[PDB]
């Protein structure tokens, strides 16, 4: 339930990199 | 036939089931305020969880829920700020009294929702005759505390409150809104302070009017300090502190009111030292030294430390246009006391950052033997929002508290310091400001 | 035992705040 | 010598810059200067000895500071 | 909320909105006659005007007690509401157990029956892994660090591309 | 727990352990202790670095108390989320995001000469779809002007560059006139505030668009992570998560003497307490002291 502690900063301003849609709903319908 | 904890358990089981709709949440909240159940935090948490969980919403249930949230004095920014979407969807279907309650309610929590305040101020200035002036004061409170510097609604409220004679509490809420907005319109504030003579049913609104007039620095009304003197039992320590601060800032002379306020305030810090936040402790030290009223020996050194804590903490989080302005004023003090070239300009500016007796650090501290002159820069955050742009009462508070430490505080506001051509006129202005405070320099 | 507190429970747990504090305590003297 | 400064000098900036620059000539050496202007220096100065360069400018200081603190946080 | 609030016994709710609890106020100019009525037990009192204004003198200031954090619990609630969406389409799966009998065994081609038994084993795999809800916490702990490092920005926690582009529009179209 | 510059940042915050250390320090000051003198030293680079590393200790445990509005349709959850990030930035000592990123632009290009160099220096803070649209306008006016477009304000190349950058910014959906009218100002308050109310409608559009883009990326990441995880058998999931837990716990039990590791292990013990106190009373919740 625990995560790696990071101490780093985000020096750029970037669009938040939306991830592509998985095919798991389509594969489970298949 | 009359039982408080059994009906608390009935509301508890009524709100703990799975499919509670919004009307049950709203009347559970209203029934939870009318029984005054600040002793039970879990019940208010259950009611606010079900208020966040509800999806149906009409005008009446949303309005009574928001009224109950603000009458009970509960604060949870998530479920109240997520109640503004139900407001903006239902905003043209709202009554003017209902729009009043929801806008005062979402403003009191501090919900940063600019579409709600824009579409509510446009409604209240499009049909201004629909609104009884208490509704005007509630919408003014909500738009002022929601973070929009709306002077259109402020001018409309000034016209209504000058035309219509209003209540005591209505005028107090309008004064609190105008004090957060920082507007100080004497044509409006006079029409509001003339309403404080019919006898006030509350003490919190008289304390709010005292804090508002202290923040605007008009003067102590003497129809407010006596009402605050007789009824200094209806105030929390975090409220009587604001009351005494706004009395000391407006320039009150009555010490019986300060005795009545500090008799509430000081045993709260005796019982719990950490319960009051340091903004209230700094306001307490301001009110304790300006009017000279006395409070116990631990509390005096405590708020003497806490003014220094709040002062250098506000210095540490400085707005970065106040910081460049303090650098400009310090360079002007360098070339006003005589510094022809930039090495001795920088050496003088770095010399002027002497510390303070309370532990704090002062930016422009010039000492000559025993006489010390502190310089203050008042950027725009501590100015009035009008074209006269008089500085607010808090810089007079800071000056009058530093003055009891040995300084002769010179105020250099930025409305006129930035309107000078170059560094020679600015050095002349700073020296002229120092000379009319302390001509011994 | 159980029923800890209220302010002891409101704190978020696995936020860093002490790697940032550790980097400050190992960096700000080393850069002074 | 040759000095590049961010803005044109004052007559005390010139004197104490001259006193600063004699630490880079280890004798009884006199310096004549050819003072230039570069606003991409953010203060300080850059000395050019025509076989040797001393960068006491603050643009160099802030980029070396940034290199130091961006290296040290990777070390911890 | 603020230190001075201005509500109580004025434009208050005069009645409850649902029939689950009954509430009436018979308010005069000075005080109020409230009788709250909830099922078996009903209570009644006379609430002052100086009590509903004195109620917000202290604040409740509700705060959530979470297992790890509120951010982690929001991400885990989203993972749970996505596992519900996958469970709902493992809920519309046809009953293959109604075709296990030996009259379906021997009528069928052998490779098709092997494919059918593999499809049943596959459904048991999918259903055993979509109902492992004790995995969603350590799944939510993989979304937390990258998001929380994006909010340790050197500019602002709330900065984005639209505000930064609008501020570059202001900055570049001003006098240098 | 208190280093007298940490506790000045934690006064304006409403976080739990920050207010706990503030209350403990204030309670020790009420018993006659003395306020340490605030250091009037640590010049501008050390001051800005210490500001950066003190505001982050207010920001990042305050991020973890802001519920992401994942899977919530409507304006109010995203407006709550962006308002809580705003209040967290205000508690941490930041300004408005507009003022802070404009300060970043003014700090980056305090030293530039030509406008293509301010595009090369503010490359990291503007979206590349906007930076490319400004670079093509700059090359378009650079072909006609036959000079490097300098960052002046009154040169004909700069004027005919800005008159086209305003056009591309109007194409993007950024009303450049209302933004310039707010950040320049006006004399009459009844005509400055009527355009501040338009700047704030754009500003609310801007920050809810940014917060909604962050929420959409976290939604897409969580859906991708779950759909990669739902394809595994249960034994692989259990051994992968047990190995990750055991490795991250051994990483905290390896380094001792550090404060973060013992706070980490205290937090693991607090999660175990939460599970135990829900186990002893599951229909009421965890046992809170009252």
């Amino acid at each position: 339930y625990l995560a790696p502690l990071r101490s780093d900063f985000t020096e750029e301003i970037t669009a938040p990199k939306v991830a592509s849609a998985s095919n798991l709903v389509n594969e489970w319908n298949n | 036939e009359n039982d408080v904890p059994a009906i608390l358990k009935e509301i508890d089981s009524l709100v703990s089931r799975e499919a509670v709709s919004a009307k049950e949440v709203s009347d559970a909240a209203v029934a939870l305020t009318y029984l005054q159940v600040k002793a039970n935090r879990r019940l208010w948490g259950k009611v606010l969880e079900k208020a966040g969980a509800a999806q149906d919403y009409d005008a009446a249930s949303l309005t009574n829920l928001l009224w109950a949230i603000n009458t009970g004095g509960v604060e949870h920014f998530k479920t109240v700020a997520e109640l503004a979407g139900p407001a903006v969807s239902l905003l043209p279907s709202l009554s003017p009294v209902q729009l009043s309650i929801v806008v005062e309610a979402l403003g009191g929590a501090g919900v940063k929702n600019y579409e709600l305040y824009n579409k509510a101020s446009a409604v209240v200035v499009s049909k201004i005759g629909e609104f009884k002036p208490a509704e005007i004061a509630r919408v003014l409170y909500g738009v002022a505390f929601g973070g929009v510097n709306d002077v259109a609604l402020a001018k409309a409220a000034g016209k209504v409150f000058a035309s219509t004679e209003v209540d005591s509490r209505t005028a107090a809420q309008a004064l609190y809104a105008l004090a957060k907005l920082g507007r100080a319109d004497k044509a409006t504030v006079d029409a509001l302070l003339k309403s404080f003579k019919k006898g006030t049913e509350s003490a919190s609104d008289a304390a709010a009017a005292s804090f508002a007039l202290g923040s605007l620095s008009f003067k102590a009304e003497k129809a407010i300090v006596d009402a605050l003197k007789a009824s200094a039992g209806d105030l929390a320590p975090a409220q009587a502190v604001e009351a005494a601060y706004g009395l000391a800032l407006s320039g009150a002379t009555d010490a019986e009111a300060f005795k009545a306020l500090f008799g509430v305030v000081a045993p709260a810090i005796e019982k719990a030292p950490d319960a009051l936040e340091v903004s209230s402790l700094a306001q307490l030290h301001v009110a304790s030294t300006i009017s000279g009223a006395k409070l116990p020996a631990a509390v005096g050194s405590f708020v003497a430390k806490a003014f220094g804590l709040a002062a250098d903490a506000a210095r540490l989080k400085r707005s970065s246009a106040e910081s460049a302005l303090v650098a400009d004023v310090a360079a002007a003090t360098a070339v006003a006391f005589g510094a022809q070239y930039r090495p001795e300009v920088a050496s003088a500016v770095a010399s002027y950052v002497k510390t303070a007796p309370d532990g704090s650090v002062l930016d422009i501290a010039i000492t000559k033997g025993d006489a010390k002159v502190l310089v203050q820069a008042v950027p725009s955050s501590l100015l009035t929002s009008t074209t006269p742009a008089k500085p607010l009462g808090h810089v007079a508070a800071y000056s009058k508290v530093r003055e009891a430490q040995g300084y002769a505080v010179a105020v250099v506001p930025a409305n006129e310091f930035e309107a000078l051509p170059d560094q020679k006129a600015k050095a002349q202005y700073v020296l002229a400001a120092i000379k009319k405070v302390a001509p011994s320099f | 035992a159980d029923a800890k507190a209220l302010d002891e429970l409101r704190k978020p747990k696995f936020s860093s705040k002490y790697l940032i504090q550790h980097v400050s305590q190992k960096l700000i003297p080393a850069v002074k | 010598c040759t000095v590049i400064t961010a803005e044109p000098l004052d007559k005390l900036e010139r004197v104490e810059l001259t006193k600063k620059a004699e630490k880079f000539v280890d004798a009884g050496f006199k310096l004549v200067m050819q003072e230039k202007i570069d606003k991409k220096l953010l203060g300080g100065f850059v000395i050019e000895f025509s076989d040797r360069r001393v960068d006491m400018s603050t643009a160099k200081k802030v980029e070396e500071f940034n290199n130091f603190v961006n290296k040290l946080v990777l070390s911890i | 909320l603020t230190t001075f609030t201005f509500s109580g016994l004025q434009d208050a709710p005069v009645a409850a909105l649902s029939g689950s609890i009954k509430l009436n106020v018979a308010a005069k100019a000075g005080k109020a006659e409230v009788t709250v009525a909830a099922g078996a037990a009903k209570a009644a009192t006379q609430v002052s005007a100086a009590a509903l204004r004195k109620l917000s003198g202290s604040k409740i200031s509700l705060a959530e007690v979470a297992r790890i954090s509120v951010l982690h619990s929001s991400i885990q609630n989203y993972l749970l509401s996505l596992s519900n969406e996958r469970y709902q389409l493992l809920s519309q799966w046809p009953d293959f157990t109604t075709m296990y009998g030996k009259d379906f065994y021997y009528r069928a081609h052998p490779e098709d029956l092997k494919k059918f038994y593999d499809a049943a084993d596959e459904y048991y795999k999918l259903y055993e892994t979509v109902t492992e809800f004790d995995s969603l916490s350590a799944l939510a702990s993989q979304v937390v660090p990258n998001y929380a490092a994006r909010r340790r920005s050197t500019v602002h926690p709330a900065i984005g591309s639209t505000v930064a582009d609008g501020a570059f529009t202001n900055f570049l179209l001003s006098k240098q | 727990a208190v280093s007298k510059k940490e506790v000045l940042y934690f006064l304006s915050s409403k976080d739990a352990e920050s207010s706990t250390a503030v209350k403990s320090y204030l309670k020790s000051l009420y018993a006659g202790a003395q306020v340490e003198a605030t250091e009037t030293d640590a010049s501008e680079l050390i001051a800005q670095l210490e500001k950066k590393y003190l505001s982050a200790q207010v920001v990042e445990p305050g991020v973890h108390n802001i519920a992401l509005p994942l899977g919530e349709s409507g304006s109010a959850p995203v407006k709550r989320y962006a308002a809580e990030l705003f209040n967290l930035g205000a508690q941490a000592g930041f300004e408005c995001p507009f003022i802070e990123v404009s300060k970043k632009f003014g700090q980056e290009t305090a030293t530039s000469e030509t406008v293509k160099d301010v595009l090369n220096k503010t490359k990291s803070y503007v979206s590349a779809d906007y930076n490319a649209a400004l670079n093509e306008v700059l090359s378009s006016v650079e072909a006609e002007i036959n000079g490097p477009v300098l960052f002046d304000g009154k040169t004909e190349g700069f004027k005919k560059f800005a008159a086209k950058a305003k056009a591309v910014a109007v194409s993007r959906g950024l009303p450049a006139d209302t933004i310039l009218a707010y950040c320049a100002g006006s004399a009459n308050e009844d005509a400055a505030d009527k355009v501040s109310k338009e700047f704030f409608t754009w500003f609310e559009s801007a920050y809810t668009a940014d917060a909604a883009a962050e929420v959409k990326a976290i939604e897409a990441e969580a859906a991708s992570i779950l759909d990669r995880h739902l394809a595994k058998p249960v034994a692989q999931i259990r051994k992968e998560q047990a190995s990750a837990y055991a490795s991250l716990l051994k990483r905290a039990e390896t380094a001792k003497g550090a404060k973060w590791a013992e706070k980490y292990l205290e937090d693991v013990k607090a999660v175990q307490w939460f599970d135990a106190s829900v186990a002893e009373a599951p229909a009421s919740g965890p046992k809170v002291a009252a």
